[PDB]
């Protein structure tokens, strides 16, 4: 074919990797500040079910 | 650790939000890989069993060969979700707190100055 | 004792098929074994390999290297310029810090 | 067609062939750059579709 | 008191050299003593006086191996003064094998835990040094 | 030779061949239309 | 928890149970229900370290 | 001159249940 | 590449569903193609290498390393047909199905970009070693060598795997085009240093090392045959280039981390070839020889200059030929007396006059005959150690002078002198085990015609 | 025994777990744990022999301690906050005590010293349930806990479990104590990253499941409980020596095999978090375990033991005994590395 095609070709797959790199230090500080602070979806660690208190009178006022 | 992310629906294999992500090709190589897969088992359930291999159970090799790749295919659709899930949770992540990954830029060569190291 | 076979003791070959070829016992497979080997090992790979080889053009840019380097110390010596100057990158685009 | 035992060397050529499908698939998937280059970059001739397939 | 462990690093070696020397002492003092109790409760003796005997043993000799791993540390950075050099713990690691081999009458043993606890003191000052992190957070 | 000794393998079981057989082919069948489905509402979720 | 197997039938096996401000068989506030209410429902869409 | 395959003295040292 | 791995995996099929008495014929012809089509990545017509995908590439380090790896395949094929011809032919399929993952994971390994992809090839190639060693050698300390030759390995290999591990953390990618277009320099700082001594002592332990080295002779030993060309020839050479590709990234550490190698290489090669000089045991002389010669690669590549680069890669191929075919030659004697002692069959070339001229072209190629890549290797390292210091070569000086003298040794005493009259079952010779020698020494030759090709990154 | 009494007890070894699983309450758990308990000694003692009396015995005192320690963590839990689940902000002590008793539970040592014993005093069933169903429970109550668990201890305990195991199984003749100490080193390579990225865990446990149960299997296919007698097979089952070399070969975690998988994106999560010497700690001592599998392959395959006169009716008469799912297992096992990115 030529030279043009594997340089190019070399291009894209430079392009691929360096993308790759940048995406996987980007996950590892996301990781980082997520578990540091729950403000994410992930490390969002579960709590006590809100649905199954009961809001009824009770059989005293001060419940 | 993304069990906990919203809406994430309990023991729910294929949400419909996966419906939006493209299925595997069905050329896949790592589908055709899980058909080598069970093409090898029912190779080996046959020489395991004293029997001729390439020429005994060509109705168990077939049926090894559909369940393997019949599995893998909804196996990789469910994974190519989760990885876009990752995906997507992390660039709005990126989005929602840009203060963290600051919108750096780098020098050129030209402008910094490594040091040089002879090998003499 | 344990019960086992014994020591077999040395055979020779060319009492039998003294055409041997070190390949087979069937004196047919020794011939289209040693065939095979010398035709597709010689015949087609040291040969054909070897031309191929020897007719590969520019082998990591060789003959176009001295042929650039001809026209470029052509230009520099018609020119009288330096030959090959002293720094491959200029000054005018570089930038030094101070002290 | 009796005594097929000739029929296996079909294989190594099959793969030879199919390999070299598959860097043909390659390198159709990294189309990429393809006459972006700083080095080249050339205008494509009237008759010309793509640079180097 | 995880202080009084923790205070061998308030100063630096070639500095008070007894403090750190029985503070490896009582180290290495406790770990002797996890030892016995893991030998005797697992293979006891025949008699407690034995079982007693086995204790004493493995306790002043790990005090030992402790006493001279910390004397001959804080005496080679004393000594060429260097306090930021795990050789000196390893030379000091190194005297701690060949008590190991005073004690258990065996020069390859001697020559085994010398090469080893050296290495292993060496990588413990490399730690301590570089900022390395055992039994860490879980963070990402 | 003749087995004096009739092993139970020495005529197949047709009731787990066409089971296979069905399984495979019912398996192949659904797949391809599965993913036909796939294909089409990934365009149509997706635009074009 | 590992299965989550009685949210996707909706069932209520012991999840009904858990805490003390959970429905006594005859109306009697269990002590501390307005605390444990307050706190489980502060804690609620955030999840642990947030809320913690 | 023959392939060496193992003998009994080789194969009785795996049977003292502590090796 | 994937033209070339996919029909070498497509001859395994091709062993198992051909019949017996045509197995052998046609792998070996069809590995011979492989060999052949494994020469297109030798068109380099222009500086940038050869990026095929994201998994396998080629330069001129990699690529005679592939060229080799497929030529070796047909000898170790047939070296291997004398031997294991009464055994049954499932047996016989196995050992060809062993040895063609070897070729295909060597491939594998040559044409990678990524250092992962590496290691576990490099360790995946263990498996089928160590079956061949222990499955078919004939002694009974096969075991134990083995043994050896697997945990050397991988307590060598797994602080490889961690550092690398280290490195993808910080960097992200761990593959080879972009570590050299960024690699900060480092601190200079002790953990950096066990970094550095991590990298190295995986490859270290397999060039060989003089500290680290007794697994070679107890495997070539016991390898029945084709294990010792494979194992002399390219497993040698997979520490050779994995120093080669990690030292880009270790910078300036090598500087003062090489001296100890360089320095127990040096010594120990004298070392090594003195042990050759004074030895019982012919396929233990081929191998503290090849300990000897790796040993000049290793302070090469610590010194990383072009000249030794470049002598590093010719010395490789040259090497591994020619201890291939001195493997081969030993073999041809231990058919018939089944003894690798040397002094006892003493009296050759009587009935082995053609098979005493490629005993004495290999030894000369052993030694450093200068019209012969061997010579070009050497001399362009020693070059090389001169530049770095000019007193190395009162060290190279010695070795050379011992490696003409164990040669001719070899040579004399296994061939010139008095016949063993007692010795009826030296049978003449197989056109087979000619064509060995020939296929080995004839590659030699062209090498030296073009030696363009068997240069490396730096020329 | 009989079949309702097989149905019963097997059930109940079924619900034990899910009753584990889907259960919120601590103390429900609990009740699952006690029901793996209470219903796995009537099969360890089926054959009614000392050995198995004696292993039921350990077993049982041995569970039953564990099972009280974890009720007292449960107790302290409801006093201190009201609630059957382990919150945040509870007490590092209660925790500590849990995780040893559940470390008791499963065999990591040193909690170990009673798994070789009692798998050794019991059939190849009943080993292959004790190391593969029973570890799943103990640890999906880690699996429910991971962020609060003690950084420190945990990973104390999963080395001393790979040293214990690599040195135990080194010197054992009788392989069902060899799977038994391959169970403790696994077990402490799970237990090492439960506090981190917990899915790993469940990985390497289907891993070592998929190895196990395999060589459970081939032990069973002869009834081979020692060295020399899996010696003996390429004479009786001479096709199964290729899945055996590479399951043992997986099981000592080798790059092609997937039971290199596990160690490797191990030590890739602990390298992010720092733990490096740590993991290269174990991964140097997953070597000394795999020593005496190379022996063991060695003694089965690769130098072919001398056989007995007797053997010889073996190869006249046939087998049933491979179900379908031995071939299943271990090619999932020793062939899945490019699926990897689909397994994490
Ligand atoms: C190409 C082929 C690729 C390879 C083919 C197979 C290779 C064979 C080797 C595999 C060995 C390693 C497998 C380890 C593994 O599966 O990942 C661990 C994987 C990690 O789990 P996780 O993401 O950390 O948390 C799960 C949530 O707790 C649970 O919540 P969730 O939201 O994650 O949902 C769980 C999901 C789980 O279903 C699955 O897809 C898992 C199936 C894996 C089985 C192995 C194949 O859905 C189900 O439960 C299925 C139920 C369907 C009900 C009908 C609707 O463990 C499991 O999920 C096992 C689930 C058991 C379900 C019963
Ligand atoms: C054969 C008859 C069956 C029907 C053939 C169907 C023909 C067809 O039209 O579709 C072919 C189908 C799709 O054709 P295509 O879309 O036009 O081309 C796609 C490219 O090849 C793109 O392919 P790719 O390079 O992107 O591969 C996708 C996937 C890779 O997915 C795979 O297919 C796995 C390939 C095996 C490697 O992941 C990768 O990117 C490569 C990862 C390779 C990981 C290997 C790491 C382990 C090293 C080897 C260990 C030794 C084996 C285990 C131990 C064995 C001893 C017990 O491609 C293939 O299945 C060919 C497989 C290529 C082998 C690559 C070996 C490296
Ligand atoms: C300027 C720089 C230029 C480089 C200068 C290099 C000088 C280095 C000195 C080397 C001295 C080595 C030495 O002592 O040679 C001993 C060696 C001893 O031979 P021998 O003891 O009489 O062998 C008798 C047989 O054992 C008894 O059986 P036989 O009587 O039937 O044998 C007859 C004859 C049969 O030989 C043949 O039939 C040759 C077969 C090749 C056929 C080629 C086909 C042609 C068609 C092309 C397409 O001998 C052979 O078997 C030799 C075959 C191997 C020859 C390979 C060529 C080596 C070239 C090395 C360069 O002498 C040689 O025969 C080698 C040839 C001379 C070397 C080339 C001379 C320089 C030419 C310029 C290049
Ligand atoms: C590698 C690990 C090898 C461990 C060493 C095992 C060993 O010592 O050899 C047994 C040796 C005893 O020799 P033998 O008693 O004559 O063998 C009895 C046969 O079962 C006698 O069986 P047969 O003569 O009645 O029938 C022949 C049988 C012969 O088949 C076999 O028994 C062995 C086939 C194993 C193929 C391994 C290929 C390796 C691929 C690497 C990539 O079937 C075939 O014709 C071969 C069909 C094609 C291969 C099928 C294999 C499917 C599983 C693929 C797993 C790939 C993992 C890699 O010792
Ligand atoms: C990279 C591989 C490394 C590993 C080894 C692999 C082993 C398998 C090898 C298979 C066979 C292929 C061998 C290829 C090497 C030889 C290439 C070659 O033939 O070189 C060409 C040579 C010189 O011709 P030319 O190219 O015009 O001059 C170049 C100078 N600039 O043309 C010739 O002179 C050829 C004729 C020489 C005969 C001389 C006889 C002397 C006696
Ligand atoms: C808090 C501070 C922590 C300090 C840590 C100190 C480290 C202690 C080292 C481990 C103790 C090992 C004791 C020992 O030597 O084992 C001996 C015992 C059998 O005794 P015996 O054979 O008679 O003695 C031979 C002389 N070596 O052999 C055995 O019975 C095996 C007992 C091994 C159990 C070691 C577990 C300790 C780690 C717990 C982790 C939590
Ligand atoms: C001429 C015959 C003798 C040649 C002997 C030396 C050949 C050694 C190198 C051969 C491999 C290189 C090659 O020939 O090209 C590979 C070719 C794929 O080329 P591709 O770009 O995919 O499509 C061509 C459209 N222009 O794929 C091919 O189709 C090449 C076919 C010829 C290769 C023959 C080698 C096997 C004998
Ligand atoms: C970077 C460099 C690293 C290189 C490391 C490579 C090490 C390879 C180790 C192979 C060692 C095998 C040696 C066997 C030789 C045969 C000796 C023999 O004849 O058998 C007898 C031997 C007992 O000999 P002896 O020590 O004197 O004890 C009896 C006296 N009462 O009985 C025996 O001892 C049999 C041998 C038992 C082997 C014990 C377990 C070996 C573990 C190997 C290390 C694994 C790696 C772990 C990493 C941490």
């Amino acid at each position: 074919d030529g030279p043009e095609k594997n340089y190019e070709k070399t291009l894209a797959i430079l392009q691929i990797e360096s993308e790759k790199a940048e995406l996987r230090l980007k996950e590892q500080e996301v990781r980082r500040l997520m578990r540091a602070r729950g403000d994410g979806p992930w490390y969002q660690f579960p709590t006590p079910e809100k649905e199954f208190i009961d809001h009824s009178p009770k059989a005293t006022p001060d419940n | 650790m993304m069990n906990g992310r919203p809406g994430h629906e309990p023991l729910k294999f294929l949400p419909d939000e996966a419906r939006s992500l493209p299925p595997p090709k069905l050329n896949d190589p790592r589908l055709v890989y899980m058909g080598l897969l069970g093409y090898c088992t029912g190779l080996m359930d046959n020489m395991l069993r004293m029997r001729p291999v390439m020429r005994a159970g060509l109705h168990r090799q077939l049926l090894f060969v559909t369940s393997f790749v019949f599995a893998g295919y909804f196996y990789l659709k469910r994974q190519n979700y989760l990885y876009a899930v990752k995906d997507h949770d992390m660039f709005g992540y990126i989005k929602l707190h840009p203060e963290d990954f600051p919108e750096k830029e780098k020098k050129t060569y030209a402008e910094i100055l490594e040091p040089f190291h002879p090998v003499r | 004792q344990w019960q086992e076979d014994p020591e077999p003791e040395d055979e020779n070959v060319y009492a039998k098929n003294p055409d041997f070829h070190g390949y087979d016992s069937d004196p047919v497979v020794d011939v289209w074994n040693m065939r095979a080997v010398f035709f597709f090992g010689f015949s087609i790979v040291l040969v054909f390999g070897t031309t191929f080889v020897a007719y590969v053009p520019d082998y990591r840019m060789q003959e176009w290297a001295r042929r650039e380097a001809e026209r470029l110390v052509k230009y520099r010596e018609v020119n009288g310029l330096p030959i090959m100057e002293s720094n491959y990158f200029d000054p005018s685009k570089i930038q030094l810090p101070e002290d | 067609q009796l005594l097929r035992e000739h029929w296996v060397h079909i294989l190594v050529p099959a793969g030879f062939v199919f390999g070299c499908y598959l860097d043909r698939k390659d390198d159709e998937k990294l189309t990429a750059f393809r006459n972006k280059s700083m080095l080249f970059q050339r205008e494509l001739r009237p008759n010309e579709e793509v640079t180097w397939k | 008191v995880k202080r009084f462990f923790e205070s061998y690093h308030e100063v630096p070696d070639g500095t008070q050299c007894h403090r750190k020397t029985y503070i490896t002492t009582a180290l290495g003092g406790i770990c002797g003593i996890i030892g016995s109790a893991y030998s005797v409760s697992l293979n006891p003796a025949d008699s407690t006086l034995e079982a007693v005997a086995r204790v004493g043993r493995y306790t002043f000799t790990a005090a030992a191996i402790g006493a001279m791993f910390g004397l001959t540390t804080c005496v080679s950075a004393q000594v060429r003064e260097k306090p930021d050099d795990p050789l000196n713990y390893f030379i000091g690691g190194c005297a701690g094998g060949l008590t190991l081999g005073a004690r258990t009458h065996s020069y390859g043993t001697a020559a085994m835990g010398c090469v080893y606890m050296g290495t292993a003191a060496a990588l413990f000052k490399i730690g301590k040094l570089e900022g390395w992190e055992l039994f860490p957070t879980p963070k990402v | 030779k003749f087995y004096v000794r009739e092993p139970v393998n020495a005529k197949p079981n047709w009731l787990a061949v066409g089971l296979s057989v069905g399984a495979s082919v019912f398996m192949w069948i659904y797949l391809i239309q599965t993913h036909n489905e796939d294909v089409l509402e990934y365009k149509r979720r997706n635009g074009l | 928890p590992f299965l989550d197997i009685q949210k996707k039938l909706g069932i209520s096996l012991d999840r009904h149970f858990m805490f003390l401000s959970a429905e006594q068989p005859y109306k009697n506030a269990a002590r501390c229900h307005a605390f444990e209410k307050e706190w489980i429902e502060c804690a609620h869409g955030i999840g642990g370290t947030r809320a913690k | 001159a023959r392939q060496w395959q193992p003998d009994i003295e080789w194969a009785e040292q795996f049977s003292g249940a502590v090796m | 590449m994937l033209k070339i791995i996919l029909p070498s995996l497509m001859l395994l099929p091709l062993t198992w569903l051909s019949s017996p008495k045509k197995t052998w014929t046609n792998v070996t012809s069809y590995s011979f193609l492989i060999s052949l089509t494994s020469l297109t990545l030798l068109w380099q017509t222009d500086e940038n290498y050869k990026n095929f995908s994201n998994m396998f590439s080629s330069d001129p380090l990699s690529t005679p390393l592939i060229i080799l790896t497929a030529w070796l395949l047909p000898l170790m094929l047939m070296a291997s047909q004398n031997h294991l011809k009464k055994d049954n032919n499932v047996l016989q399929k196995l050992y060809i199905s062993m040895l063609i993952s070897l070729q295909i994971l060597l491939i594998m390994t040559f044409s990678a970009t990524e250092l992962i992809m590496f290691y576990i090839l490099f360790e995946a190639t263990l498996i089928p070693t160590l079956i061949i060693i222990t499955r078919w050698g004939n002694q009974t300390e096969r075991l134990n060598a083995g043994i050896y030759f697997l945990f050397y390995t991988l307590i060598g290999s797994i602080p490889l795997l961690i550092a690398l591990i280290l490195i993808q953390n910080h960097v992200g990618t761990l593959n080879l085009m972009i570590l050299s277009f960024t690699t900060h320099t480092l601190d200079a700082s002790w953990s950096n240093n066990l970094l550095w001594l991590a990298c190295m002592m995986a490859f270290l332990i397999k060039m060989p090392l003089y500290g680290v080295h007794l697994w070679l002779p107890k495997a070539h030993v016991e390898a029945p045959i084709a294990g010792s060309m494979i194992l002399a020839a390219i497993l040698l050479k997979l520490g050779s280039y994995g120093m080669i590709r990690i030292s880009i990234i270790l910078d300036p550490l090598t500087k003062y981390m090489a001296y100890p190698f360089i320095l127990l290489s040096l010594w120990g090669m004298i070392m090594t070839s003195s042990i050759c000089l004074r030895q019982t045991d012919l396929k233990s002389l081929i191998a503290y020889s090849s300990v000897s010669h790796m040993a000049l690669v290793i302070a090469s590549i610590m010194i990383q200059t072009p000249w030794s680069f470049m002598g590093a890669t010719m010395l490789m191929i040259a090497h591994g030929l020619t201890s291939s075919l001195l493997f081969c030659l030993a073999n041809s004697n231990y058919e018939r007396i089944h003894s690798r002692t040397m002094i006892m069959a003493r009296g050759l070339q009587m009935v082995f006059p053609l098979m005493a001229t490629w005993w004495l072209m290999a030894s000369l190629a052993n030694l450093a005959l200068p019209p012969s890549i061997n010579l070009m290797g050497e001399l362009f390292i020693t070059m090389s150690l001169f530049s770095w210091s000019n007193f190395t070569i009162i060290l190279m000086g010695i070795n050379i002078i011992i490696t003409g003298m164990y040669s001719m040794y070899m040579i004399i005493t296994t061939q010139r002198g008095k016949l063993t009259n007692h010795m009826i079952n030296l049978q003449p010779s197989h056109t087979r085990e000619l064509t060995l020698m020939a296929l080995h020494m004839i590659p030699l030759i062209l090498l030296t015609t073009s030696p363009k090709l068997i240069t490396g990154l730096t020329m | 025994m009989n079949p309702i009494t097989l149905a019963i007890i097997y059930f109940t070894i079924f619900l034990g777990p899910v009753i584990t699983m889907s259960s919120t309450n601590l103390m429900l758990m609990w009740v699952g744990l006690e029901f793996s308990l209470l219903a796995i000694i009537p099969m360890l003692i089926n054959k009614k022999n000392p050995r198995s009396t004696e292993a039921a015995t350990k077993y049982f005192v041995t569970q039953a301690t564990a099972s009280m320690i974890i009720l007292l963590a449960i107790v302290l839990n409801y006093k201190q906050l009201g609630t059957w689940m382990f919150q945040q902000q509870t007490n590092g002590l209660i925790l500590n005590m849990t995780l040893m008793a559940l470390s008791m539970k499963l065999g990591l040592a040193p909690f170990h010293f009673w798994l070789p014993e009692v798998t050794q005093g019991i059939p190849l069933h009943m080993g292959l349930i004790l190391l593969t169903w029973q570890k799943i429970a103990p640890l999906s109550i880690l699996i429910q806990i991971y962020p609060l668990l003690n950084s420190t201890i945990i990973l104390m305990l999963a080395i001393t479990s790979i040293f214990m195991g690599a040195w135990g199984g080194l010197n054992q003749t009788q392989m069902r104590k060899i799977m038994a100490y391959s169970s403790i080193a696994h077990m402490g390579w799970m237990l090492a990253i439960l506090p981190y990225n917990p899915s790993l865990t469940l990985l390497n446990l289907m891993i070592y499941i998929i190895l196990t149960a395999p060589m459970f299997m081939a032990l069973m296919l002869n009834n081979s409980m020692t060295i020399n007698s899996i010696s003996l097979l390429w004479n009786k089952t001479p096709a199964m020596l290729t899945m055996i070399s590479l399951m043992l070969l997986s099981l000592g975690g080798l790059p092609p095999l997937t039971g290199f998988l596990p160690k490797w994106i191990i030590i890739t999560e602990l390298m992010k978090n720092n733990c490096l010497i740590m993991a290269t700690l174990m991964a140097m001592m997953a070597l000394l375990n795999l020593f005496f599998y190379t022996r063991l392959i060695y003694s089965t395959s690769l130098t072919m033991f001398p056989t007995n006169n007797n053997s010889k009716m073996m190869t006249h008469q046939t087998k049933t005994k491979p179900n379908l799912m031995f071939s299943t297992l271990a090619i999932m096992s020793t062939m899945t590395l490019p699926l990897a990115p689909q397994l994490i």
